[PDB]
């Protein structure tokens, strides 16, 4: 999930 | 929750340094528009304010207390309204026209290009309209921004005890603080307490039209998906499917 | 116009009185339910309170002043949303289930009796669970089923700024039952805002509602009344 | 022309 991963930066 | 503890001044400051940046759209001035050209100067640009708007809601006082899921829950139920909220905002001095991108200033013929869109243009000018009458201030609308960003998903969570619920009450901690500082601003405008309740009633009622924007236009948006006009990019091709499941 | 010279104890007696009656489901209890016999239910339910909602607006003070067309125009924009919220309201009490009629209610499983809706009860359960934790009082809750009926389609249409005026008079009656109930200045702000955050809820439940009220008309899992079929097309 | 809205709105 690419929503996902940009949270995480 | 530091964020609990900030005045209303504090709270405006945050979200005006929050703020995302106006981008431009790819827009190729002298190429005739399609269907799908207009369709992909939409989606381009959406894609791009998407990256930005995930590190302005992690700016936004009390998101980055929530869990993971929640952040990813809320901003997938309230991106649309957030997108075009802001699109109503740049929209504000230009009556008869969306501001999409500095670059890209559309009146309503023009959203006939797409079929389908004109409503939805049409929706939006109205919305803009609201704003101009209403003398809609920046301050104003980041906190709009930031209650739609809380508020939109805040039901579709479920509740697993303490800890779905205490996530839940936060968000409100938070929401009750934004109704703070809206009223504070109404007042330092030197608003009468009539007039500071009535104008915030006014301004909240309007959510219930970008809630109806957004569920309109993302029909919209499904619909030019499953009929191949444009490609979707996987971010958004994801932000458009958690709404069909 | 009569409706702006009101008190706020007057609009709340006038919202009170013009309150529909809680109508009763045909449903015979001795047999189950199938998929076209729920739906059905539903639908024969709606339509038989579309006709006393037309009574009411016409008693929701200001809403006689505005022009057929316009009141039409609020209605189509408004009523499923208004019947959502009633649903909610009266289903309150009721934890975990949908009380659409006093001999139907719901709970959240047999929304699996039809396809697609148990997303859309799970909405309407979510809601009648924050109306509980908010303590939704009858006065409120009729204050904001009329700002449903007067927001809703009014920014699609001097008939707009009496809408605006009238909407103004209702915000003032919510916050004067606020006072009266003893909140502080601070509080009443905040339940007011609480309370107008639903609506944006509600009408994404509406939303929702009318594509899945659409589908189940074209699957023809169903046939609906010429009055709901036209509610219904007025959204498309 | 003739919704049912319409006659039932005024009535
Ligand atoms: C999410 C891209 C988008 C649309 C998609 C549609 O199918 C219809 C209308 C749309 N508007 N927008 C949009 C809104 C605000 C922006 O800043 C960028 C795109
Ligand atoms: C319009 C009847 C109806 C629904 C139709 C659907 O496809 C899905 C959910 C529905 N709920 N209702 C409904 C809502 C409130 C009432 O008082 C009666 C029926």
């Amino acid at each position: 999930k690419i929503l996902h991963r940009l949270l995480q930066d | 929750s530091l964020a609990l503890s900030l005045t209303a001044d504090q709270m405006v400051s945050a979200l005006l340094d929050a703020e995302p940046p106006i981008l431009y759209s790819e827009y190729d001035p002298t190429r005739p528009f399609s269907e799908a050209s207009m369709m992909g100067l939409l989606t381009n640009l959406a894609d791009r304010e998407l990256v930005h708007m995930i590190n302005w809601a992690k700016r936004v006082p009390g998101f980055v207390d929530l869990t993971l899921h929640d952040q990813v829950h809320l901003l997938e139920c309230a991106w649309l309204e957030i997108l075009m909220i802001g699109l109503v905002w740049r929209s504000m001095e230009h009556p008869g026209k969306l501001l999409f991108a500095p670059n890209l200033l559309l009146d309503r013929n023009q959203g006939k290009c797409v079929e389908g869109m004109v409503e939805i243009f049409d929706m939006l000018l109205a919305t803009s309209s609201r704003f101009r009458m209403m003398n809609l201030q920046g301050e104003e609308f980041v906190c709009l921004k930031s209650i739609i960003l809380l508020n939109s998903g805040v039901y579709t969570f479920l509740s697993s005890t303490l800890k779905s619920l205490e996530e839940k009450d936060h968000i409100h901690r938070v929401l009750d603080k934004i109704t703070d500082t809206l009223i504070h601003l109404m007042a330092k405008a030197g608003l009468t307490l009539q007039q500071q309740h009535q104008r915030l009633a006014q301004l909240l009622l309007i959510l219930s039209h970008i809630r109806h924007m957004s569920n309109k236009g993302m029909e919209h948006l499904y619909s030019m998906k499953c009929k191949n006009v444009v490609p979707l990019s996987d971010l958004l091709l994801e932000m458009l499917d958690a709404h069909r499941l």
